[PDB]
């Protein structure tokens, strides 16, 4: 019953702002960051960005510095992402990913994702 | 950052055949090494964390090796239900790394 | 339930004290050294250090009363751990002391250590009903045992 | 104070495949969570330790499970003789929390 | 082989008390420590109450807190607990359990049991 | 990650022989190096260690002062430069690298030549 | 510095238990390791702090000690455990090998 999910994805024009978030149940989140992830429709994994826990580790992948910021939901379990000034490049499925390790052994789990073009 | 990359880009074999696929990094990752299978459609699963051992609920014929900088995943008696895009990824720190994949194919 | 600490030569001491509804204070004491190995990689060192220091604020702080009566010879400290330098992964920590007069003393706790910062206390509990070795092998960490003796005295 | 909740205390089947089991945490319990299966006349057996690993003398008949909040087990195919209650018990910590348990039966 | 028996129970009257035991055998309980289960008639499996080895680490279910004490024969691979107080709903065959996952050979024990009732 | 020796072969008593150490599957820039010895029918025998930049170069006492040991520029190599040889100095070197951390040891014993004087 | 073993060469049949030893000079504080070779190959890290093994050795091989005496044992010799043993010091910069001991099959 652990689950994340994706939306507001769609056609954004050049330039157009737009707002992504993880909706999550079955987990408090407490603990850990969450991270989000993007594949283009012809390439493998490309990683864009994590946040902790109410944490001040923030780190963006460069390709994505000073256009994108991600901000913690404090009312709820859920991680909010925006974006700005996009360009051709960014087409991509985006994906909230969440992951740790401890003593049971690894926890990861992925959300079906959601699709973002530009023009 | 840590740049990661993977020999084969694609793999042909025939159903039983032994396959191998490696991955580099730049710099030293020790034994933080992941790897991840996806299949067309769907979202990636790890299959192998701290460059060794198999998350659960995963067939023997698996295995990871290597340390360091250079790692290496094999398929023992590939099946066709192993068909799929391999990725290679990188957690010593906050945030991931992943390498270019690499696909197995059957002719 | 002030404390202090005090380093030189590789050797530490750490300071619990507290005041008395007598009038008086007294304050524990203790002290003891530890070694760099140039062959183990530094932070997990540096770590393994804080995370000493801290374990034994915690057990200093819950039976201080008991440590007032035991003013006498050097306690055994025996600390097992796995402890790695990865914010991804938690750490896990037992500590052991054992007195001159036979009481043993136990504690467990769970850590997160970013390499560049002073160690997290956690709160996730250990699992007693699993050996740490095991919990090892599930998840690829080295086995971490360390043995220290200190000195409790008290003011006088 | 961990509490459990369980799936319907009864499960009427047939012999054939699919019969389910669920067991949920009010907190986080990892992956710390075992089965038991019982007959009325016998204290109970330990199948499942971690929620997904076999005690040695289980029957293929198996499943794994979820995981932190929620957890599962799956029967492939019901035999006659595997009619039984079953429970789901939490180890975190010092002592022991067990769920209500469930029944199965032909 | 590896033993739990239990000893003591039958019938007893409202209030007042009864000693109940488990003797084990086949092992040494060096380590880890023994749990009382409680299977009430018409009811599921509860936990009671349990004895580290160490004979510090006392727990006890919260639905008899106050009442019962555990304690650990120091000669003897025995535990006692003892019951008072007694009352309805303490109906129960009880039970000797020892759990130890030690890797990769688990153990799991318990005892056929004793009746405890009252009237 | 391989190690490999360079030079030895038979050399007369009282000569010099340099040997080196090379790499290629890391930069020598975080944990030391070492030497090792093996006579026929013999035990290992530690001979010296040498460190990234300044280094702490101590060889073994009983061998000490008719040798030299140190790092290249760059091009991921150890040498070594003995004099005075002696009969007593015949044997199989070994290149060999040791350092632990939380996820376990690296050795990465080196395959070395042989040294007859 | 000084290290040293007791057993020098032993003899055994397939199957027997195997213990070594090793003495330092003085306390080394636990930082002990054993290596293992074969004729014809390089030398290999077997056990390391003297308290655990390196990853892909089989489980037979073991070892524990204090920091002035060490010992090493093989609960079950296979042929393939003809081998001679090191005892190595990791207290400093420098390091040591003590005399070896050596394990042979009949």
């Amino acid at each position: 019953q652990v689950k994340l999910v994706e939306s507001g994805g769609g056609v954004v024009q050049p330039g157009r702002s737009l707002r992504l978030s993880c909706e999550a149940s079955g987990f408090i989140f407490s603990t850990y960051g969450m991270h989000w992830v993007r594949q283009a429709p012809g390439k493998g994994l490309e990683w864009v960005a994590v946040i902790w826990f109410d944490g001040s580790n923030i780190y963006y992948a460069d390709s994505v510095k000073g256009r994108f910021t991600i901000s913690r939901d404090n009312s709820k379990n859920t991680v909010f992402m925006q974006m700005d000034s996009l360009r051709a490049e960014d087409t991509a499925v985006y994906y909230c990913h969440r992951n740790f390790y401890d003593g049971s052994g690894p926890f990861d789990y992925w959300g079906q994702g959601t699709l973002v073009t530009v023009s | 950052d840590i740049q990661m990359t993977q020999s084969p880009s694609t793999l042909s074999a025939s159903v039983g055949d032994r396959v191998t696929i490696t991955c580099r990094a730049s710099q030293f990752i020790s034994r933080w090494l992941a790897w991840y299978q996806q299949k067309p459609g769907k979202a990636p699963k790890l299959l192998i964390y701290k460059a060794s051992s198999l998350e659960s609920g995963v067939p023997s014929r698996f295995s990871g090796s290597g340390s360091e900088t250079h790692f290496t995943l094999t398929i023992s008696s590939l099946q066709p239900d192993d068909v799929a895009t391999y990725y290679c990824q990188e957690y010593t720190s906050y945030g991931r790394t992943f390498g270019q994949g690499t696909k197995v194919e059957i002719k | 339930k002030k404390f202090s600490v005090e380093e030189e030569n590789n050797k530490v001491t750490l300071t619990l004290c507290k005041e008395k509804t007598d009038g008086t204070v007294t304050c524990l004491t203790v002290e003891w050294e530890y070694e760099v190995n140039p062959n183990v990689d530094p932070n997990d060192q540096k770590a393994f250090k804080e995370i000493t220091i801290l374990s034994l604020k915690e057990m200093l702080g819950k039976n201080f009363e008991e440590f007032v009566k035991l003013n006498g010879k050097k306690l055994k400290v025996s600390i097992k751990a796995t402890i790695t330098s990865n914010p991804n992964v938690d750490n896990e920590v037992r500590l052991k002391v054992k007195s001159e007069d036979g009481k043993i003393f136990e504690l467990c706790d769970m850590y997160r250590c970013d390499p560049d910062e002073p160690c997290i206390k956690t709160p996730r509990k250990c699992n007693p009903n699993v050996d740490l070795e095991t919990i090892a092998k599930r998840t690829g960490s080295r086995v971490v045992e360390e043995e220290f003796t200190m000195n409790l005295k008290v003011e006088k």
